[PDB]
């Protein structure tokens, strides 16, 4: 599932939002810029493409290598895409959750405190 | 490979294998266990296979310009002579005196030891012996940007040798 | 005035789109021709009614059509990084026998370079062959550069530069064939000359084995030697590779052939400072009455860039003095100050044989 | 001696057939040089530079069309639209995102006073 029901059932709006957006692949950075309308963007494909912007973002939004999405089409530009990375190596930077309180100290203090103060306060 | 009557798989190219239906005329001689078949573009059809060969890329042969060294260098010896006459022309082509004996000779050539040269000098020198098509690329000589032309040309290198 | 109308009727022809090109391997028969392009893959397809007998060759480059991939029109090559490596210039000549040492290397490179060409009969009546390669290390002194580097455009407008970021190329390096290719437009040039600078990084030493970048080291080893190993021109092309030390060349490169001649720098003498001077002297002059040999001989193996230094350094201190010249009691402070500080820093001069 | 007027209309009409056309430079094309003639077999002259494309693909161009010959030494960065393979225009700088531009510094806080 009853949860999985209405969970599957919603790919009919999904086809209809799947239209729009399809054409983002891939990532692609790019490169400089001579003039404002156009820009020279790299991709994953290896192939580089010199192309200008769509009218719904605006041209002072694009920085040197910033990853954007693409019309796969028309090869303009679509939507700016944040992150430019970084394959795995995350998952174990990332630590999350809290544990081990003050209360576990062993009767340390003035160690404690002066680290202590140069992060918490 | 062959798996069954009226269909088989044909690697491509671009090293995808494909599944693909034979043509209904021949079947059987031309098929082979590993051979390069033409494929049509979009329906990748069985239909001819290579005589073979067209053989491959690059080049063989280069080394009859002449003139190299001469081996009587080592003719007074008679002793160094005698087992390389027995290790490099009879091997080369002799047939009815194998299968008496029965010893299988093997194609098993290894040199190691430089410095020094050597090696090139005795390859040349060959030239001057016998002659013989030689085959001769260096070990990177067919790294490439996809690994799915690498199998064929190291198979069309040694299916020449075979053929 | 109708000039413009035909450029708009060259927009009729920029419809056109491009083929496709491709590199030949053999053929099966002359209605079936095997041709491979430079994305890999292979295609047996038939040819049209245009083309001539040019067309077939023993795997030379064409192009293929768009549709039947027919062979159309066969382009030789195409080169974009070419053209950087065209610019590289040198002078000397005098300029190059101007270093001032060592005397006899100077006349080492300049038969075996320039001569050449000029006199190619002087080699080939003897019988004597010209050397393939050579090899300049250093720092014992300065000029394991320039000491090739002069006679590289001395002996015609002819060279091609080579450094030693290219070899590296990227993930999967496909400058195996850049290296090829940088050579086949090196022979494009007549007689070719070919320089390798700073091989102690991309001559990498095979001794304690380690990650699989040391073997693609050698594997652009291999790209340097195929070529140069020929079946091509060979006696013509002259090879020079440089190195900070001569323990990475590993045993194939230490042996001659490949790296042939070694040859280091020494020191001055007196009497010849003043020679080296001279040449030293150059835009930077000075007050009328002078002599020269209190400022040299204060500064002892040092660099001739070291001791241009040292001459600007001392016309650096004139500007403080608010005049032209300055009187040598006050160079030769500049001068001492300066050369003894480089001193300090002169460890690590011993360098392998 | 008034028909330059007359003809200058033409010449802008026909140039916002090329704006159609210049919209976009879809991609970027590695440009080499090249001036060659091909006898026939009636007689074909023009010049042709060879072109490439970052797809790993080569392909075969006439000079462009628009800007001529005049620049550059073969280049990059050109923009040119679809398969059509037409470069209307030679575009600069170089690349590529960092490298380009390592950092981007305006001036420091502090002056040389400060030591």
């Amino acid at each position: 599932a009853p949860p999985a029901l209405w969970d599957l059932a919603a790919d009919k709006q999904t086809l209809q939002s799947e239209q729009p957006l399809q054409v983002a692949r891939c990532t692609k950075i790019i490169n400089a810029d001579s003039e404002d309308p156009k820009y020279i963007i790299n991709v994953k494909q290896f192939a580089k493409f010199v192309v200008d912007l769509s009218d719904q973002v605006a041209p002072t939004d694009i920085e040197e290598g910033m990853r954007v999405g693409v019309d796969r089409n028309k090869y303009q530009i679509h939507i700016p895409l944040p992150p430019k990375i970084d394959p795995t190596v995350t998952m174990m930077q990332v630590e999350e959750k809290p544990d081990v309180t003050y209360s576990d100290v062993g009767g340390c203090k003035e160690q404690i405190e002066k680290l202590r103060e140069v992060v918490e306060t | 490979e062959a798996v069954d009557q009226n269909t088989a798989i044909v690697g491509s190219t671009t090293g995808s294998n494909y599944y693909v239906r034979i043509l209904s005329t021949i079947d059987r001689e031309l098929l082979k266990p590993n051979a390069s078949v033409a494929l049509h573009k979009h329906s990748n059809a069985l239909v001819d296979v290579l005589p073979p060969e067209a053989d491959s890329s690059i080049m063989m042969l280069t080394s009859d310009q002449k003139p190299d060294v001469m081996y009587a260098d080592i003719g007074g010896m008679d002793i160094q002579k005698q087992e390389v006459r027995e290790a490099v022309e009879l091997p080369l082509t002799h047939f009815e005196l194998y299968k008496q004996i029965g010893i299988d000779p093997p194609r098993g050539v290894l040199m190691y030891g430089p410095p020094g040269c050597g090696k090139t000098m005795l390859a040349k020198a060959v030239a001057h012996h016998t002659t013989a098509a030689f085959i001769r690329v260096v070990g990177s000589e067919f790294v490439q940007k996809y690994l799915g032309e690498g199998p064929r040309m190291v198979r069309d290198v040694f299916r020449l040798a075979k053929e | 005035t109708k000039q413009y109308e035909k450029s708009e009727n060259d927009l009729k022809a920029l419809q056109s789109v491009g083929q496709i090109v491709g590199e030949v391997l053999k053929q099966l028969t002359e209605e079936k021709f095997i041709v491979k392009a430079t994305n890999g893959p292979r295609y047996v397809v038939g040819c049209r009614r245009q083309l001539d007998k040019s067309k077939l060759k023993p795997g030379t480059r064409v192009a293929l059509d768009m549709t039947t991939l027919t062979i159309m029109r066969y382009l030789p090559r195409e080169v974009d990084p070419l053209v950087y490596n065209m610019s590289h210039e040198d002078p000397g000549n005098v300029s190059y026998s101007e270093i001032g040492g060592l005397s006899e290397q100077i006349r080492e490179l300049r038969e075996v370079i320039e001569l050449p060409l000029t006199n190619p009969e002087l080699f080939q009546r003897v019988g004597i062959i010209p050397p393939k390669g050579c090899l300049l290390y250093g720092p014992p002194g300065t000029g394991k550069t320039l000491l090739a580097r002069a006679v590289a455009s001395q002996l015609d407008c002819n060279f091609l530069k080579v450094v030693s970021s290219s070899i590296v190329d990227k993930y999967i390096g496909e400058s195996a064939r850049l290296i090829r290719e940088m050579f086949n437009y090196a022979r494009d040039h007549q007689p070719c000359i070919i320089f390798m600078d700073e091989i102690d990084a991309i001559g990498g030493r095979r001794f304690s084995e380690g990650t699989s970048a040391d073997r693609e080291i050698q594997r652009t080893l291999m790209e340097l030697l195929n070529q140069m190993d020929g079946f091509d021109t060979l006696h013509r092309v002259k090879m020079i590779m440089a190195t900070n030390r001569p323990d990475t060349l590993d045993p194939a490169l230490l042996r001659p052939g490949r790296l042939d001649r070694k040859i280091h720098i020494d020191l001055p003498n007196e009497q010849a400072r003043l020679d080296i001077l001279k040449i030293h002297a150059g835009p930077i002059t000075k007050h009328g009455e002078i002599d020269y040999e209190a400022i040299v001989k204060l500064s002892d193996g040092f660099n001739g860039a070291d001791l241009r230094n040292v001459c600007t350094e001392a016309g650096m201190f004139a500007i403080r003095a608010d005049h032209d010249f300055v009187v040598q009691e006050d160079f030769m402070k500049a001068v001492r100050k300066v050369a003894d500080s480089k001193k300090l820093e002169s460890k690590l001069d011993y360098k392998p044989v | 001696t008034h028909e330059l007027q007359a003809m200058k209309d033409k010449i802008k009409e026909n140039s916002e057939k090329i704006k159609v056309n210049k919209t976009l430079p879809y991609l970027v094309s590695n440009v080499i040089e090249l001036l060659d003639v091909d006898p026939n077999d009636s007689q074909r002259k023009g010049k042709c530079a060879v072109i490439k494309t970052s797809t790993r693909q080569t392909y075969f161009l006439p000079v462009i069309g628009l800007v001529d010959a005049e620049k550059l030494k073969p280049g990059d960065l050109v923009g040119v639209n679809k398969d059509s393979y037409l470069i209307l225009e030679t575009l600069p700088t170089e690349y590529d995102s960092r490298v380009k531009a390592m950092e981007v510094d305006e001036r420091p806080t502090e002056q040389y006073s400060d030591i």
